[PDB]
């Protein structure tokens, strides 16, 4: 009504396009929860462009935010609902641990509670099996049996990775709403990233289907 | 806050001019932004008027067609373009500061301003007084009168009072009649209603001597009074 | 058209 | 037959009118339109209603070989049809440029997709559609409320049916064909290297699903823009033929909600809460 | 013995307060609700002229 | 090792002391007191533009502005009577879990997973929020900061403390420990001389500001805190929890009062208010909507469904005329 009120909502206004503006820009930016019993952290290095950790970087004309949460000691069910709607988590899990103390077991129950959680009903779970050379050794010399006794496979990487894999793969209850991106990894140069491209850009078709019916 | 003003001088009648206005310490891109006036031995005339996002533009009804406000935020730049100037145009022009939210204090700044001169249903606010002697630590109450009760239905009382000393700009001492700026004493305040406005001024002091001004700002285009000096 | 040639 | 067909119609325009109806009421509030995917289901709902609404019309002009509702009448729902078919057909186009340039350009789209945009691409669709549907108030009048232009009033009715014929079957066809296997393409090449892939999966859903949204569409109305023209070009006696492709033609817009309607995230959501 | 010395001091110092009766913690409770009843406008819904929502 | 013993003991005494001070059952109390009847209440105001969930607000003293953060990574100030955005605050970190506003109205804060509050003065030449100061210390995560005045602020973590700070100099002025778990809640007393905070261990205590000292600790919930207010007195509390039920604590009595719950309702409780007169007491849910409780009588007395998800915030004014909630649905909604 009067100039003055007029020139707040022309303010208002103002600010409310800006919102949008960078809410657009926002939208655009693919976050990247990073989970993982007792830290592949430090798989964070591939590029090289106080509780969250936000890691930026750029991949193909696409910016992604990796949020590390490994500093945060409370408990997980206080703050974990505030990443739900992240596009995508990436599990990293040490290949090399299985002999170890019981520490896959750990990965496993943690891949478990984070995949079969009521906020992340339809987050796809990029699952990096890293320490793959290590692991070559180990089940050369240790068998692979030692941390599953039900595995009755050649100790060789070629079978042992994968019946990880699927024993990783089967914790998934969900198989309808979300889909796990598994890769063994290997540092060469960029192809970490080259796979987190593609699992996001997947991801994100298939948000967008969604928000447009088409899906 | 700094708002200097440039491009003033001695120009024929009928030619061409542009003031340029430079802001340096404020936000300049969320400020509207005034081009007031002043003859040389007369009151204040409010000219022009950008909003922030210059998505409004205002105009005295005696500047229409002839002058336009620009306003260039990357550089941090207010412009008035005049074409076909008169003798009437002979003035100083003061660069202005405005910002509008719930509880801003528009007109809290003004530039210096640039000296331009020539060879030969608005609101009324009066202020009858043009001279009142006085001696330190005694209290004056200066008067305003409108023609229009500046009282809002939304309850603001849309009244400013500025002051200006000998050879300065005009600074703000209070906004919508009550409201006393961030800058000066509690010796000043106002008070009245619809029509009816007082300042006061409790305790006197050197440095108050000048010229009070008051102004409307319930609606376009801004009026003032006609200055009330305060001698000793 | 709609009822019918054309 | 004239009993039973109008039966028939009168039968489709109720569940038409149903379902379309039911869109809008699903949209307005429990929806809480907000993105440009509302808009357009919102204008596409109101397009189907508006042209579903006037089929009792044309059933009594079948069965009552007359029009005892005044010249006035006769011109209006003629209007009101050929408005409400043209601009369901372009929202359609429009819903699937939208999907077209919010999946393959999902960054850049931002700005085109607004709620402005969307409303402001609605205005212009429905002046195009009465642009183009002018014609028909221009020369209607009661003979059987039909079209009689100027001689040759052949020509002038061959030029208006090819003109609608491209206008409202051929640019669609040919940009809602065309946006849907961009659409596919962009969900193989981005399948195969996500290092999950085995046999194509959700890709069996959404190419089953496209190639339905297109032969529903292109298989309501061929039947009519091809007896039309069949019939300008050679004609035939006896017809009622022509009742098959008109209900064909008004059987579209009663299946559109059971594609972009309770098919959608939202509309699941908001027709689960009811 | 690290945390089992001044734990038990914080619970002394809690304890050796008075404490009043439940009776007069109600009645207070249930005066303030009273002497304020009046002047609470989601208690007691006002006119639309003193009302600026 | 066996000091254990006399803790337990301890502890009878206590429960004891607290027993024998109660013989009212309040419920019985009120038992001729007429009800407050049916409060209807209409969404006066809708307040849009948080393009993410927002995680709290904060009414201005003056009634009229108020404060609220979201995901998005903004702070927006609204005018709630013209729906006017005043101010947005462009924030860090967008995990941001509390925010509030200074009772002069100059400054606002907020914080969260980044373990700092940050102050952002409003009222400053250039026409600009700029933050003024980031105060850190904390090793959890801010879920409350409450202003005392310009330059006091008193915040609690996820590290299981809270902690009062300087503003000018910006250290911890004073710490408070002693919850077995993290702190969600905070309440500052009408006379902001001593405040209440509800943690993660089902407990809520009583500190003081000035000593810096528990004074007293309250339980009965079974299961964890995450919302607490003072009644207008001062001398009472309610808090809210995970296990659906709201209760309320006497400082006085050392003891519960009521227990606001219904079989009917499985959900935790987000956010707790009170009323002007502390007559009606507020409770936002996770079914998506807030209920409002007779604090006398202990039975429903109304609801404010409108949100499409879950209601995270609320708050009332100090002039009482107005309800403000907050929800996961990016929109806040002024009842009255």
């Amino acid at each position: 009504l009067s100039a003055e009120d007029k020139a707040a909502v022309e303010r208002s206004k103002m600010i409310d396009r800006n919102l949008r503006e960078d809410g657009e820009k926002a939208a655009r930016e693919v976050k990247l929860l990073l989970l993982g019993a007792g830290e592949g952290k430090s798989i964070v290095k591939q590029m090289k462009i106080t509780g969250i950790v936000e890691t930026h970087f750029t991949f193909k004309d696409l910016h992604f935010k990796m949020f590390d949460v490994g500093g945060q000691r409370s408990e997980r069910k206080k703050w974990i609902h505030c990443f739900e709607g992240v596009t995508a988590i990436i599990f990293c899990v040490a290949l090399s641990d299985y002999d170890l103390v019981n520490r896959m077991h750990e990965s496993m129950k943690l891949f478990d509670s984070i995949c079969n959680n009521k906020w992340f009903t339809d987050t796809s779970i990029i699952l990096f099996l890293n320490k793959k050379d290590l692991f070559e050794e180990k089940i050369k010399k240790s068998p692979l049996t030692i941390c599953y006794p039900e595995y009755a496979g050649s100790n060789t990487y070629e079978e042992a990775a994968a019946y990880i894999q699927c024993q990783f793969e089967d914790l998934n209850k969900r198989k309808d709403t979300k889909e796990i991106y598994t890769h063994f990894t290997c540092a060469t140069d960029t192809k970490n990233v080259q796979f987190v491209f593609d699992a996001v850009t997947d991801v994100i078709i298939k948000n967008n289907l969604k928000d447009c019916g088409l899906f | 806050v700094q708002l200097v003003e440039s491009g003033g001088g001695l120009v024929q009648p009928g030619g061409s001019r542009k003031l340029s206005c430079s802001a340096s310490g404020f936000a300049f891109s969320s400020f509207g932004m005034h081009w007031v006036r002043q003859a040389p031995e007369k009151g204040l005339e409010w000219v022009a008027y950008i909003s922030s996002g210059s998505g409004t533009i205002y105009y005295a009804d005696t500047v229409k067609g002839r002058f336009t406000i620009s306003r260039d935020d990357p550089k941090n730049t207010l412009f008035l373009q005049m074409t076909s100037l008169r003798s009437e145009d002979t003035a100083m022009y003061y660069c202005v500061r405005s910002i509008y939210y719930y509880g801003s204090s528009p007109f809290d700044f003004w530039g210096q301003g640039t000296t331009l001169t020539v060879s030969s249903s608005d609101i009324v606010m009066t202020q009858a007084t043009s001279s009142v002697p006085v001696t330190p630590g005694e209290s004056v109450s200066i008067s305003c009168r409108s023609s229009k009760s500046l009282l809002h239905s939304n309850g603001n009382t849309y009244l400013y009072w500025f002051l200006q000393r000998p050879g300065q700009s005009p600074q703000l001492l209070i906004y919508r009649m009550s409201n006393l700026a961030s800058g000066v004493p509690d010796r000043f305040s106002g008070s009245g209603s619809g029509t009816a406005f007082t300042l006061t001024i409790s305790r006197l002091e050197a440095e108050d001597v000048g010229v009070y001004y008051c102004m409307q700002h319930l609606e376009y285009p801004l009026t003032f009074g006609a200055g009330t000096k305060l001698e000793l | 058209x709609k009822y019918f040639p054309x | 037959s004239a009993i039973l067909i109008s039966f028939i119609y009168s039968v489709v325009c109720l569940v038409g009118l149903c379902g379309n109806s039911m869109v809008i009421y699903v949209i307005l509030r429990y929806a809480k339109m907000k993105t440009a995917t509302n808009i357009y289901i919102l204008n596409l709902a109101i397009a189907d209603e508006l042209l579903m609404l006037s089929v009792p019309f044309l059933v009594t002009s079948t069965l009552l070989r007359h029009w005892p509702f005044g010249a006035l009448l006769c011109r209006l729902v003629l209007s009101v049809d050929a408005v409400n078919m043209f601009t369901s057909i372009y929202c359609l186009t429009v819903l699937s440029v939208d999907r077209y340039v919010a999946v393959v350009h999902p960054i850049k789209a931002a700005r085109y997709r607004r709620p402005t945009v969307a409303k402001v691409v609605n205005l212009g669709v429905w002046v195009l559609s009465l642009l183009v549907i002018l014609p028909i108030v221009v020369f209607s009048r009661t003979a059987a409320c039909n079209m009689l232009m100027p001689e040759p009033a052949q020509r002038w009715l061959v030029g208006f049916v090819l003109y609608t014929f491209l206008m409202g079957f051929l640019l669609p066809v040919g940009a809602i064909c065309l946006c849907y296997v961009l659409i596919i393409a962009k969900m193989r090449m981005v399948a195969l290297k996500a290092g999950w892939q085995q046999r194509k999966r959700s890709e069996r859903k959404i190419t089953l699903m496209v190639m339905m949204v297109v032969m529903v569409f292109v298989i309501c109305w061929m039947p009519f823009y091809v007896v039309q023209l069949v019939n300008v070009f050679a004609e035939q006696d006896d017809a009622t033929v022509s009742q098959l492709s008109v209900i064909l033609g008004y059987a579209n817009s009663c299946a559109n909600p059971i594609l972009y309607g309770f098919l959608s995230d939202n509309f699941k959501r908001s027709f689960q809460r009811i | 013995i690290a945390q089992a010395r001044k734990l038990v001091e914080q619970l002394k110092m809690e304890a050796n307060i008075d404490r009043i009766k439940v009776s007069k913690a109600a009645a207070d409770l249930m005066a303030y609700c009273e002497a304020h009843a009046k002047e609470d406008p989601l208690l007691t819904p006002v006119p639309a002229s003193e009302n600026p929502f | 090792d066996q000091l254990r013993q006399e803790a337990e003991q301890l502890k009878n005494q206590i429960r004891d002391a607290r027993k024998a001070c109660a013989d009212a059952t309040l419920s019985q109390i009120t038992n001729n007191i007429d009800p407050v009847g049916r409060i209807q209440m209409r969404t006066r105001r809708t307040l849009r533009g948080h393009l993410a969930k927002i995680y709290a607000m904060h009414w201005g003293t003056d009634s009229r502005l108020l404060v609220s953060a979201s995901q998005d990574g903004k702070l927006i100030i609204w005018d709630s009577y013209t729906t006017n955005k005043v101010h947005a605050i462009p924030l860090r970190s967008s995990w941001v879990m509390t925010c509030a506003y200074a009772p002069s109205g100059n400054y606002v804060a907020c914080g969260g997973l980044d373990n700092i509050c940050s102050i952002y003065n409003l009222k400053t030449r250039e026409g600009n929020v700029r933050v003024s100061r980031e105060l850190a210390g904390h090793t959890g995560y801010l879920s409350c900061c409450r202003f005392l005045d310009d330059n006091q602020i008193v915040t609690s973590s996820g590290d299981t403390t809270c902690a009062l700070w300087d503003i000018e100099t910006g250290q911890q002025t004073t710490t408070f420990t002693g919850h077995t778990g993290d702190v969600m809640s905070l309440s500052l007393a009408p006379d902001t001389r001593l405040f209440v905070s509800g943690a993660c261990d089902a407990s809520a205590k009583l500190w003081d500001v000035r000593e810096g000292m528990c004074r007293q600790t309250f339980t009965g919930h079974e299961s964890d805190i995450n919302a607490i207010c003072f009644f207008p007195n001062g001398n009472a509390f309610a808090t809210g929890s995970d296990d659906a039920t709201c209760r309320l604590f006497d400082l006085r009595a050392d003891q519960e009062l009521m227990t606001y719950s219904h079989d009917n309702i499985i959900c935790g409780i987000t956010s707790v208010s009170f009323s002007k007169s502390g007559r009606l007491l507020l409770a936002g849910y996770d079914d998506f909507n807030c209920n409002v409780w007779d604090a006398l009588k202990a039975d429903r007395a109304g609801v404010l469904a409108g949100h499409d998800n879950r209601v995270s915030c609320l708050g009332v004014t100090d002039d009482g005329m107005a309800v403000a909630t907050g929800s996961w649905d990016s929109f806040l909604k002024i009842w009255n």
